[PDB]
Protein backbone atom coordinates (compact mmCIF):
# COMPACT_ATOMS: atom_id res chain seq x y z
CA UNK A 1 0.00 0.00 0.00
CA UNK A 2 2.88 2.22 0.80
CA UNK A 3 4.82 0.69 -1.48
CA UNK A 4 5.00 0.39 -5.36
CA UNK A 5 2.78 -2.79 -6.61
CA UNK A 6 3.33 -3.65 -10.09
CA UNK A 7 0.86 -6.42 -11.13
CA UNK A 8 2.25 -9.52 -12.90
CA UNK A 9 0.45 -12.49 -14.73
CA UNK A 10 1.38 -15.38 -16.20
CA UNK A 11 -0.07 -16.80 -19.32
CA UNK A 12 1.84 -19.96 -20.97
CA UNK A 13 4.34 -20.81 -18.50
CA UNK A 14 7.79 -19.98 -20.32
CA UNK A 15 7.66 -16.16 -18.85
CA UNK A 16 5.95 -13.84 -16.77
CA UNK A 17 5.82 -10.64 -17.42
CA UNK A 18 5.02 -6.65 -15.85
CA UNK A 19 4.11 -3.25 -17.60
CA UNK A 20 5.65 -0.19 -17.42
CA UNK A 21 6.07 3.12 -19.47
CA UNK A 22 8.42 5.24 -21.09
CA UNK A 23 8.15 8.68 -22.37
CA UNK A 24 5.87 11.40 -20.49
CA UNK A 25 3.20 11.05 -22.75
CA UNK A 26 3.15 6.95 -20.80
CA UNK A 27 3.95 5.16 -23.94
CA UNK A 28 2.96 1.41 -22.90
CA UNK A 29 5.44 -1.58 -22.87
CA UNK A 30 5.35 -5.39 -21.70
CA UNK A 31 8.31 -6.01 -19.45
CA UNK A 32 10.17 -9.22 -18.51
CA UNK A 33 11.27 -8.12 -14.95
CA UNK A 34 14.69 -9.73 -14.69
CA UNK A 35 17.12 -9.35 -11.95
CA UNK A 36 19.53 -11.35 -13.63
CA UNK A 37 20.42 -8.05 -15.53
CA UNK A 38 20.96 -4.37 -15.22
CA UNK A 39 19.56 -2.59 -18.09
CA UNK A 40 16.46 -1.58 -19.32
CA UNK A 41 15.36 -1.43 -23.19
CA UNK A 42 12.51 -1.17 -25.43
CA UNK A 43 12.38 -1.50 -29.51
CA UNK A 44 12.19 1.59 -31.51
CA UNK A 45 10.43 2.75 -34.06
CA UNK A 46 14.09 2.69 -35.31
CA UNK A 47 14.06 -0.99 -35.65
CA UNK A 48 14.56 -2.31 -38.37
CA UNK A 49 14.44 -6.01 -37.90
CA UNK A 50 11.80 -7.98 -38.10
CA UNK A 51 10.94 -9.14 -34.86
CA UNK A 52 9.73 -5.34 -33.92
CA UNK A 53 6.64 -6.11 -36.54
CA UNK A 54 4.65 -7.08 -33.63
CA UNK A 55 6.15 -5.27 -30.66
CA UNK A 56 5.15 -1.54 -28.69
CA UNK A 57 7.47 0.81 -29.96
CA UNK A 58 8.90 3.57 -28.42
CA UNK A 59 8.96 7.17 -30.65
CA UNK A 60 11.05 9.51 -28.61
CA UNK A 61 9.28 12.10 -30.78
CA UNK A 62 6.33 12.12 -29.09
CA UNK A 63 7.48 12.57 -25.56
CA UNK A 64 8.28 16.14 -24.47
CA UNK A 65 10.95 14.41 -21.68
CA UNK A 66 13.00 12.70 -24.28
CA UNK A 67 16.89 13.42 -24.03
CA UNK A 68 19.27 12.44 -26.97
CA UNK A 69 21.87 10.28 -26.00
CA UNK A 70 23.03 7.67 -28.75
CA UNK A 71 26.31 6.22 -27.88
CA UNK A 72 25.87 2.59 -28.89
CA UNK A 73 25.60 -0.30 -26.58
CA UNK A 74 24.86 -3.94 -27.09
CA UNK A 75 23.30 -6.77 -24.65
CA UNK A 76 24.51 -10.12 -24.64
CA UNK A 77 22.00 -12.49 -22.42
CA UNK A 78 22.22 -16.35 -21.93
CA UNK A 79 19.33 -16.51 -24.33
CA UNK A 80 20.52 -13.73 -27.16
CA UNK A 81 21.54 -10.43 -27.84
CA UNK A 82 19.99 -7.07 -29.16
CA UNK A 83 21.74 -3.89 -29.99
CA UNK A 84 20.64 -0.46 -30.26
CA UNK A 85 21.39 3.17 -28.66
CA UNK A 86 20.81 4.82 -25.02
CA UNK A 87 18.72 7.56 -24.50
CA UNK A 88 17.12 9.16 -21.86
CA UNK A 89 13.74 9.60 -20.72
CA UNK A 90 10.92 9.37 -17.82
CA UNK A 91 10.32 5.50 -17.06
CA UNK A 92 7.51 5.04 -15.10
CA UNK A 93 6.90 1.59 -13.23
CA UNK A 94 3.60 1.30 -10.77
CA UNK A 95 3.13 4.67 -9.51
CA UNK A 96 6.48 5.96 -9.56
CA UNK A 97 8.08 8.11 -12.28
CA UNK A 98 11.79 8.84 -12.55
CA UNK A 99 14.31 10.26 -15.09
CA UNK A 100 15.80 7.26 -16.20
CA UNK A 101 19.19 6.18 -19.04
CA UNK A 102 17.40 3.33 -21.37
CA UNK A 103 18.27 1.48 -24.57
CA UNK A 104 16.10 1.75 -27.70
CA UNK A 105 16.88 -1.01 -29.55
CA UNK A 106 16.91 -1.00 -33.40
CA UNK A 107 18.62 -5.00 -34.22
CA UNK A 108 16.92 -7.89 -32.62
CA UNK A 109 18.45 -10.43 -35.61
CA UNK A 110 20.76 -11.76 -32.36
CA UNK A 111 17.54 -12.64 -29.80
CA UNK A 112 15.72 -15.04 -32.70
CA UNK A 113 13.45 -17.36 -32.87
CA UNK A 114 13.12 -15.89 -29.46
CA UNK A 115 11.91 -12.60 -29.56
CA UNK A 116 9.20 -12.86 -32.20
CA UNK A 117 8.03 -16.18 -30.71
CA UNK A 118 7.52 -14.88 -27.06
CA UNK A 119 4.99 -11.95 -26.51
CA UNK A 120 7.26 -9.13 -24.44
CA UNK A 121 8.67 -5.68 -25.79
CA UNK A 122 11.69 -5.23 -24.03
CA UNK A 123 13.64 -5.88 -20.86
CA UNK A 124 13.85 -4.33 -17.23
CA UNK A 125 17.09 -5.50 -15.36
CA UNK A 126 16.71 -5.18 -11.73
CA UNK A 127 20.39 -5.89 -11.01
CA UNK A 128 23.13 -4.09 -9.45
CA UNK A 129 25.26 -1.04 -10.92
CA UNK A 130 28.42 -2.99 -11.66
CA UNK A 131 26.66 -5.34 -13.46
CA UNK A 132 25.03 -2.51 -15.78
CA UNK A 133 25.96 -0.93 -19.10
CA UNK A 134 26.66 2.45 -19.29
CA UNK A 135 26.84 2.94 -15.01
CA UNK A 136 23.17 2.78 -14.50
CA UNK A 137 22.02 2.74 -10.77
CA UNK A 138 19.68 0.65 -10.52
CA UNK A 139 15.65 2.04 -10.45
CA UNK A 140 14.93 1.13 -6.92
CA UNK A 141 18.07 2.70 -5.77
CA UNK A 142 17.76 5.90 -7.50
CA UNK A 143 13.96 5.60 -6.30
CA UNK A 144 15.46 5.53 -2.74
CA UNK A 145 17.96 8.07 -2.95
CA UNK A 146 15.06 10.59 -4.57
CA UNK A 147 13.16 9.58 -1.17
CA UNK A 148 10.48 7.96 -3.43
CA UNK A 149 10.47 4.62 -1.74
CA UNK A 150 10.95 3.40 2.25
CA UNK A 151 13.69 1.29 1.66
CA UNK A 152 16.31 0.39 -1.39
CA UNK A 153 14.69 -3.15 -1.60
CA UNK A 154 11.99 -5.00 -4.26
CA UNK A 155 10.08 -8.49 -3.95
CA UNK A 156 8.89 -11.28 -5.81
CA UNK A 157 5.39 -12.89 -5.31
CA UNK A 158 5.59 -14.50 -8.66
CA UNK A 159 1.93 -15.55 -10.02
CA UNK A 160 1.16 -19.15 -10.73
CA UNK A 161 -0.81 -20.28 -14.30
CA UNK A 162 -4.62 -19.89 -13.71
CA UNK A 163 -4.43 -19.52 -10.20
CA UNK A 164 -3.61 -16.02 -8.77
CA UNK A 165 -1.72 -13.10 -9.97
CA UNK A 166 1.43 -12.25 -8.74
CA UNK A 167 3.42 -8.91 -7.36
CA UNK A 168 6.88 -6.99 -8.19
CA UNK A 169 7.14 -4.46 -4.56
CA UNK A 170 9.17 -1.63 -4.52
CA UNK A 171 10.27 -0.38 -1.16
CA UNK A 172 8.89 -2.55 1.28
CA UNK A 173 8.19 -5.72 2.50
CA UNK A 174 4.54 -7.15 2.55
CA UNK A 175 3.82 -9.73 4.75
CA UNK A 176 0.67 -10.72 2.85
CA UNK A 177 2.86 -12.71 0.80
CA UNK A 178 4.02 -15.21 2.80
CA UNK A 179 4.68 -17.52 6.13
CA UNK A 180 6.84 -18.42 8.46
CA UNK A 181 10.22 -16.89 9.05
CA UNK A 182 12.22 -14.77 6.35
CA UNK A 183 15.93 -16.13 6.42
CA UNK A 184 18.52 -13.45 4.98
CA UNK A 185 21.40 -14.56 2.78
CA UNK A 186 24.53 -12.43 2.05
CA UNK A 187 25.85 -11.88 -1.27
CA UNK A 188 29.16 -12.58 -2.20
CA UNK A 189 29.39 -10.23 -4.86
CA UNK A 190 27.34 -6.45 -5.66
CA UNK A 191 27.08 -7.54 -9.53
CA UNK A 192 24.58 -10.57 -9.18
CA UNK A 193 22.25 -11.58 -6.77
CA UNK A 194 24.38 -14.16 -6.17
CA UNK A 195 24.48 -15.97 -2.85
CA UNK A 196 26.35 -19.36 -1.30
CA UNK A 197 24.67 -21.90 -0.28
CA UNK A 198 25.13 -26.14 -0.20
CA UNK A 199 23.54 -27.82 -3.17
CA UNK A 200 22.59 -31.92 -2.31
CA UNK A 201 20.10 -32.97 -5.17
CA UNK A 202 19.45 -36.69 -3.66
CA UNK A 203 22.87 -38.39 -3.25
CA UNK A 204 24.86 -35.44 -4.97
CA UNK A 205 26.44 -32.51 -2.97
CA UNK A 206 27.92 -29.27 -4.03
CA UNK A 207 29.74 -27.76 -1.02
CA UNK A 208 29.54 -23.91 -0.96
CA UNK A 209 27.82 -24.06 -4.42
CA UNK A 210 27.10 -20.83 -6.16
CA UNK A 211 23.76 -19.82 -6.31
CA UNK A 212 21.86 -17.07 -8.02
CA UNK A 213 18.02 -15.99 -7.42
CA UNK A 214 16.84 -14.88 -11.07
CA UNK A 215 13.70 -13.72 -12.11
CA UNK A 216 14.92 -13.80 -15.66
CA UNK A 217 15.45 -17.58 -15.60
CA UNK A 218 11.91 -19.47 -16.69
CA UNK A 219 14.13 -23.14 -15.37
CA UNK A 220 16.40 -24.52 -12.45
CA UNK A 221 19.81 -24.06 -14.05
CA UNK A 222 22.31 -26.74 -12.77
CA UNK A 223 26.19 -27.54 -13.63
CA UNK A 224 26.05 -30.56 -16.61
CA UNK A 225 28.14 -32.79 -14.69
CA UNK A 226 25.81 -32.15 -11.40
CA UNK A 227 22.56 -32.70 -13.69
CA UNK A 228 24.53 -36.17 -15.55
CA UNK A 229 24.93 -37.92 -12.10
CA UNK A 230 21.81 -36.50 -10.07
CA UNK A 231 19.61 -38.35 -12.74
CA UNK A 232 21.56 -41.47 -13.05
CA UNK A 233 18.97 -43.65 -11.65
CA UNK A 234 15.59 -42.16 -11.53
CA UNK A 235 13.74 -43.75 -14.43
CA UNK A 236 14.20 -40.37 -16.14
CA UNK A 237 15.41 -40.09 -20.54
CA UNK A 238 16.98 -37.53 -21.92
CA UNK A 239 16.04 -36.71 -25.34
CA UNK A 240 18.41 -38.23 -27.76
CA UNK A 241 19.59 -35.00 -28.96
CA UNK A 242 16.62 -32.77 -28.00
CA UNK A 243 17.81 -30.92 -24.74
CA UNK A 244 15.03 -32.32 -22.69
CA UNK A 245 14.38 -34.80 -19.73
CA UNK A 246 10.91 -36.12 -20.39
CA UNK A 247 9.50 -38.76 -17.29
CA UNK A 248 6.51 -40.14 -15.66
CA UNK A 249 4.90 -37.18 -13.45
CA UNK A 250 4.25 -40.23 -11.13
CA UNK A 251 7.60 -41.54 -11.16
CA UNK A 252 8.61 -41.89 -7.52
CA UNK A 253 12.07 -41.26 -8.20
CA UNK A 254 12.14 -37.76 -9.01
CA UNK A 255 14.49 -35.88 -6.67
CA UNK A 256 13.86 -32.65 -4.62
CA UNK A 257 16.39 -29.65 -4.49
CA UNK A 258 17.70 -29.18 -1.04
CA UNK A 259 20.17 -25.88 -0.77
CA UNK A 260 21.64 -25.05 2.63
CA UNK A 261 23.21 -22.25 4.77
CA UNK A 262 23.82 -21.15 8.29
CA UNK A 263 20.42 -19.36 8.55
CA UNK A 264 17.76 -21.44 6.19
CA UNK A 265 17.21 -24.61 4.61
CA UNK A 266 14.90 -24.32 1.19
CA UNK A 267 13.51 -27.58 -0.61
CA UNK A 268 12.27 -27.62 -4.32
CA UNK A 269 9.78 -30.49 -4.58
CA UNK A 270 9.33 -32.18 -7.64
CA UNK A 271 5.47 -30.43 -7.97
CA UNK A 272 7.36 -27.34 -8.57
CA UNK A 273 9.69 -28.37 -11.32
CA UNK A 274 7.57 -30.78 -13.65
CA UNK A 275 6.06 -29.41 -16.26
CA UNK A 276 2.77 -31.97 -17.82
CA UNK A 277 3.13 -32.51 -21.60
CA UNK A 278 -0.22 -34.99 -22.19
CA UNK A 279 -0.12 -34.07 -25.55
CA UNK A 280 2.90 -35.65 -25.80
CA UNK A 281 1.85 -38.65 -23.87
CA UNK A 282 -0.46 -39.66 -20.93
CA UNK A 283 1.20 -39.15 -17.79
CA UNK A 284 4.55 -37.81 -19.26
CA UNK A 285 5.83 -34.63 -17.80
CA UNK A 286 8.61 -32.74 -18.67
CA UNK A 287 11.70 -31.77 -16.07
CA UNK A 288 11.81 -27.88 -15.90
CA UNK A 289 15.70 -28.52 -15.04
CA UNK A 290 18.34 -27.73 -17.47
CA UNK A 291 22.43 -27.96 -17.70
CA UNK A 292 24.31 -24.93 -17.69
CA UNK A 293 27.66 -24.57 -16.68
CA UNK A 294 29.61 -21.66 -15.56
CA UNK A 295 33.97 -21.50 -14.58
CA UNK A 296 32.73 -22.55 -10.94
CA UNK A 297 30.04 -24.59 -10.15
CA UNK A 298 26.60 -22.68 -10.11
CA UNK A 299 22.47 -23.08 -10.00
CA UNK A 300 20.31 -20.07 -11.33
CA UNK A 301 17.66 -20.51 -9.20
CA UNK A 302 14.78 -19.75 -11.53
CA UNK A 303 11.47 -18.79 -11.92
CA UNK A 304 10.39 -22.92 -10.26
CA UNK A 305 12.00 -21.63 -6.78
CA UNK A 306 10.87 -18.32 -6.71
CA UNK A 307 7.42 -19.22 -7.66
CA UNK A 308 7.67 -21.55 -3.95
CA UNK A 309 9.52 -18.65 -2.47
CA UNK A 310 8.91 -15.44 -1.69
CA UNK A 311 12.25 -13.54 -2.26
CA UNK A 312 13.62 -9.99 -1.21
CA UNK A 313 16.10 -8.14 -3.00
CA UNK A 314 17.51 -5.82 -0.35
CA UNK A 315 20.49 -3.52 -1.67
CA UNK A 316 20.86 -1.81 1.50
CA UNK A 317 21.69 -5.14 3.31
CA UNK A 318 22.92 -6.66 0.42
CA UNK A 319 21.64 -9.45 0.65
CA UNK A 320 18.51 -11.66 -0.13
CA UNK A 321 15.79 -12.57 1.92
CA UNK A 322 14.18 -16.10 1.33
CA UNK A 323 10.65 -16.70 2.36
CA UNK A 324 7.64 -19.55 1.61
CA UNK A 325 5.28 -18.17 -0.48
CA UNK A 326 1.65 -17.67 0.66
CA UNK A 327 -0.05 -19.85 -2.00
CA UNK A 328 -2.38 -17.77 -1.96
CA UNK A 329 -3.64 -14.31 -1.17
CA UNK B 1 19.32 -22.15 -25.05
CA UNK B 2 17.68 -22.53 -21.79
CA UNK B 3 15.13 -19.33 -21.23
CA UNK B 4 17.55 -16.96 -19.38
CA UNK B 5 18.17 -13.56 -19.92
CA UNK B 6 21.06 -13.24 -17.72
CA UNK B 7 23.59 -10.80 -19.04
CA UNK B 8 27.54 -11.78 -19.54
Amino acid sequence: SSNDNIELVDFQNIMFYGDAEVGDNQQPFTFILDTGSANLWVPSVKCTTAGCLTKHLYDSSKSRTYEKDGTKVEMNYVSGTVSGFFSKDLVTVGNLSLPYKFIEVIDTNGFEPTYTASTFDGILGLGWKDLSIGSVDPIVVELKNQNKIENALFTFYLPVHDKHTGFLTIGGIEERFYEGPLTYEKLNHDLYWQITLDAHVGNIMLEKANCIVDSGTSAITVPTDFLNKMLQNLDVIKVPFLPFYVTLCNNSKLPTFEFTSENGKYTLEPEYYLQHIEDVGPGLCMLNIIGLDFPVPTFILGDPFMRKYFTVFDYDNHSVGIALAKKNL
Amino acid sequence: KPFSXLQF
